[PDB]
């Protein structure tokens, strides 16, 4: 009657069943452990794929090389399609450039008039700083800092390239500026040449402050000495030189918010006549194959809460239908049903408190375990330390646990209630009976 | 006041499809006045635990009218009968019905939980209830841990323990040998004469029988009875 | 006792007992539905990429854009690195050429020299047809047969082209040769120039059986008019314009053996200083991500069998345990433990095997069911495209069915006879009382 | 022949750590012979059970030793025991130990079965049991279904189907009316004379302990009877 009564008579009916109490506090508990690490695993892998996403531009890129009906591309019409995140057209140019810190020089830097805001926007790949924010503010290349050179090394190299040639596997390549080229300020001299003059005209030079470093290239051989200079100061160069047509190799790219909405950008650039190339065009299927997989997941996720619903719902139904004879005692004695009930939804609610409680300590260290444990088995079968992601295996968030908890502690609670409840719409003598 | 009017109750029994009937009692009529000890005898499956059970609510007849201190009690729902069982009964099982998780204790403490007994009063009760069945020492014991007569004392226990109006007593003399029981039957006439409890025994035993004021033989499912001793 | 009078009591008390037995039956069902559907979603998973893998042929390659040290590239020792299935070398020639039907004539088609038995074992992308295994058959592009103009038609071509004066985007291209291209000959002209005559030279044609027709590009735009000679046709286009590499273009291609490989393959062909591309470089980590995925579906299979094992355990423990007292009366009356032991192992048996075949055959009509659904999925929440994935969302193979009734019945079994073995092992008086 | 020498029994209850012992049987003898009907009385929970829940194997003694038939049956594993029982004993339970699962019928036979007699040379024996207690019309019932007192005699008709050696009786007269004892007593003493069964029948009743050759009183644990006498 009283809530204290029911507690100990609940307590002291648990003491005296420990298996079945066991039973199905273990139910509860690999349930919701299941649960929770299972969608731990999902959330990780979705974690990874975000992060991706995030960190190379090529899973978003839709590259735009030409439009059909030959004309100018307008970078500003290409962001009114929807899901696009950023639009970075880079004007590359080839003309020669003198970017000096000093006593060295650089020769072979290649200039990339782009919008930085654009940059920042389509998570331009830096290994080191960040994208430019200001106008003067400069992000150049990997090997921009290792192609400053003064004249005493550049001497060695020419010498080095014009009477060695024969096979040019094995040439020590000078170190250039090894120090932090970051944070620091070079000046770009451009010579206009032409030959109307034959001869180095005017020229002007501008102090231009590296802030970041783009990502080192994919592979050694792949040489980044590129220079990138806000699309503000190609007015300038406009004014001092004309880069039109024969050293100018503009590349347009039109980045999404997520891989998913790669497949319809590309579609509705293709649509409006523009000559695209993404992910989904070089990996024919790539969005179904990205959609299936969500859809395995989803159907994962579906039949784990099944199992886990399955599993608590015969554990709560066995143990709570082998007490048909007490709740036929119970009531025999006087206990009404709904004190009955009571009891049980509170046994039933203690259970799956408990196995919740127990299962996401037990997903937490579990999720801790395989964080620990995936780098271990990479590096044991890496081979040659494999590629370099930064991937979340299990991700539990709070919401995975307060669904997980929610879902098999309600279905403890239903799974308990169900049987107590028959049980207590039953006649007495059919209880103390077990049924028929 | 026990007034069991024209009670017809069968079971059904079988698989799905062919099923039997059991004709168990066939227009029992028992009338046991308040206060009275009234003696079911009859031989083994003749219906008095059927009688009683429908007494009690624990089964429904199949036709006629139970009526309890003047409330007819026929059609109560599991919800009322547990409220009246509560206010006015106490049964004695014949088999006990002892819950097996609980010791001997917190079974004869179970019903004064369910009536909100206040725990420092509950302990005087239940020790004072053991001491009277003999079960002193056997109060940490569980059912199992008990002997037959000594489970039988314990249901004894737990239905007298609320003084309940009427005590609806199975057979609850067959486990105990001759001392035991005259205790037991000692209890009971003394509840009988303070208390005013109204008692419907069942037994098979000739001196438990010989202490009812009124004495019914079941015999065919037909309650003869209609014999008042005078004790 | 009789084998027929065990199966009669075990009949008769499962009889007696069906909600017990119902709860052991759906226990085991839904462990080996869930393990079967699971592994399936994650078999079917696995087929999709093998079969994206094998089609592709983008996932595989390992593109050679040259050498350090500068030397020939042969593809004889490219084929010596492990887990290397093809090596296509092309020798793209854009020298003029008059690959002829008859009426209708092309002139833009490009002649493509490689190892027809390498783009075989490379699987060629083809629309239609076969890789060409003879000398004399050749694949040809899938825009090769649109390019097959008479002049009548190309008057207006060149006309339409002309006319358009920077407006080309109402360009109507003639459909050219639209009947089955496949299987048909050709007549290939090619001829001899030089600046030396200054006019046309000796001449000499050949008559090319086209077998196969590559893949339709996607996205449009590219005109794939190139026609494939197998290279032991070689020197006999080579012997008229001979290859001084000023239009000659070469593409190595090294494929690999599975996705797994190809970043081994990528780093083993760094090593040795080819400038390789593959998939590896273009997207970093992409060997990482493939290998934490397959850790992933390795760990949620373990962590499967965990949880179906465990509800089957819970379950049968259970409902044997409460088989308690029924074994201590068998061993009251005289049942020997053995044969105790004997029909509960039969009954969980029993159980085990009903389950396994429910789950299996729940199974297969789920795997049924979803592998139906997928496709509405795709259809209703992408729209229209899903025809150029082919995957397989739900797969059941044979070994799976094998191994999850195994794991399933074996626990069920064991589950079942433990707590009978710890009722047998014990005195009477005890499983009598259910314990103490 | 049942021969109990010197036993003691207790039982450990409580808590672990804090666990009581429950002295039962102190230095216990009882000679059976062979073809006897001996009677243990005494008070509910002087032991009685334990005492044949020590003869037929179901606990181990603390002490002493239990010779069967010549043979130490103390040191016996469960399934020596189990064969035991099979060859020699019958056990008529006080709460009767039927297997719910089964049905009056079913549980009667289930000792041919495990002998393995023969199917149909199951139904006469189990039918004439049947009526030799009579239950021939609730063959069919479940324990569920049946009466205290014909729960009691599907125990005894079970004990009794086999025709054991031994017979060890738990208060098998317990649940049954006069007429029904009677019969019950009238079967024993049949049995007993006919096919010689040794029974150890505990009791309350004083018929029932007239029927015996031997009378064993069981108090405080001391199996004081040594009762004898001839017929
Ligand atoms: N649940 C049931 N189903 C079918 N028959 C039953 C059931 N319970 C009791 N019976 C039958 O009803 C008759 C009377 O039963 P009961 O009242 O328990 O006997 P008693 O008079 O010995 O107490 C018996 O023959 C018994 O077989
Ligand atoms: N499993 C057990 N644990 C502890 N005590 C027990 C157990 N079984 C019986 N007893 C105690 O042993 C004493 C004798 O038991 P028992 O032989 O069953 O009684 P009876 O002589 O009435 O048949 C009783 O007082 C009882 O409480
Ligand atoms: O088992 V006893 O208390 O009936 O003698
Ligand atoms: O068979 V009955 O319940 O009278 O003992
Ligand atoms: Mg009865
Ligand atoms: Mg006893």
């Amino acid at each position: 009657m009283r809530f204290k009564d029911q507690v100990h008579f609940i307590r002291r009916n648990m003491k005296k069943n420990r298996l079945r109490v066991f039973m199905t506090i273990l139910a509860t508990t690999m349930a919701c452990a299941f649960l929770v690490v299972l969608s731990s695993v999902g959330f990780g892998i979705q974690k990874t794929i975000t992060d991706m996403t995030m960190s190379q531009q090529i899973v978003t890129k839709v590259s735009v090389m030409g439009k059909e009906g030959d004309k100018p591309i307008k970078k500003a019409d290409l962001e009114k399609y929807d899901h696009v995140r950023s639009v970075v057209e880079r004007t590359q140019v080839y003309e020669p450039n003198k970017a000096t810190l000093g006593n060295r020089t650089n020769e072979s830097s290649n200039l990339i008039f782009t919008n930085m805001n654009d940059e920042l926007k389509a998570n331009m790949e830096l290994e080191k700083g960040r994208v430019a924010k200001s106008e003067n503010e400069i992000v150049v290349g990997y090997d921009f800092a290792k192609r400053l050179l003064t004249k005493k090394e550049s001497e060695e190299y020419n010498k080095k390239i014009e009477e060695a040639k024969g096979n040019p596997e094995d040439i020590k390549e000078p170190k250039g500026y090894t120090k932090d080229i970051l944070n620091k300020t070079i000046e770009l001299s451009v010579s206009k040449t032409d030959s109307k003059t034959g001869d180095v005209t005017k020229t002007k030079t501008y102090d231009f402050k590296i802030v970041g470093i783009t990502k080192k290239p994919s592979q050694d051989w792949m040489e980044d000495s590129n220079i990138f200079i806000s699309d503000q100061f190609k007015k300038d160069f406009s004014e001092f030189l004309d880069f039109k047509g024969g050293n100018v190799e503009t590349n347009i790219g039109v980045f999404a918010d997520k891989f998913e909405n790669v497949e319809q950008l590309t579609n509705d650039l293709t649509d409006d006549g523009y000559y695209v190339t993404s992910v989904t065009t070089e990996l024919e299927g790539a969005n179904t194959f990205f959609m299936v997989f969500k859809i395995g997941l989803i159907f994962v996720g579906c039949i784990a809460v099944i199992i886990s619903a399955i599993g608590i719902f015969n554990t709560m139904t066995m143990a709570v239908t082998e007490r048909t004879q007490e709740i036929g005692i119970m009531k025999a004695i006087g206990a009404s049903p709904s004190i009955i009930r009571r009891m049980f939804l509170m046994e039933s609610a203690y259970i799956g408190i408990l196995g919740c409680v127990i299962g996401i300590i037990i997903s937490y260290g579990v999720s801790y375990l395989v964080n620990l444990a995936v780098p271990m088995i990479l590096a044991a079968t890496s081979g040659g330390d494999a590629g370099d992601l930064n991937y979340t295996f299990s991700y539990i968030p709070a919401s995975l646990v307060i669904i997980a908890v929610v879902i098999c502690g309600g279905v403890a609670v239903i799974s308990g209630m169900n049987p107590a409840r028959k049980a207590t719409k039953t006649n007495v003598l059919t209880a103390l009976r077990r049924e028929l | 006041m026990i007034d069991v009017q024209h009670i017809d109750h069968s079971f059904t029994i079988g698989k799905k499809g062919r099923e039997n009937e059991v004709p168990v009692l066939k227009d029992v009529s028992l009338s046991v006045a308040k206060g009275e000890i009234a003696c079911i005898v009859g031989r083994s499956g003749s219906g008095k635990s059927t009688l009683l059970n429908l007494i009690s609510g624990y089964i429904s007849p199949t036709k006629g009218r139970i009526v309890i201190n003047g409330t007819d009690v026929t059609g109560f729902n599991e919800k009322e009968w547990a409220q009246f069982r509560l206010d006015h009964f106490g049964f004695i099982f014949q088999s006990f019905q002892l819950i097996p998780g609980l010791t001997t204790y917190e079974n004869v403490e179970m019903p004064l939980a369910l009536k909100g007994i206040k725990p420092s009063e509950r302990k005087q009760k239940v020790q004072d209830m053991l001491k009277r069945v003999g079960l002193e020492n056997h109060a940490a014991h569980y059912p199992n841990e008990l002997s037959g007569g000594q489970q039988q004392r314990v249901s004894i226990a737990r239905a007298l323990i609320l003084n309940p109006s009427i005590i609806l007593a199975d057979e609850p003399t067959g486990s105990l040998d001759s001392e035991t029981e005259h205790e037991v039957l000692e209890l009971i006439q003394q509840l009988n004469r303070e208390r005013g409890i109204t008692f419907v025994i069942i037994t098979h035993d000739d001196e438990v029988a010989s202490i009812g004021h009124s004495k019914f033989q079941l015999h065919d499912g037909v309650l003869k009875g209609g014999i008042t001793v005078e004790v």
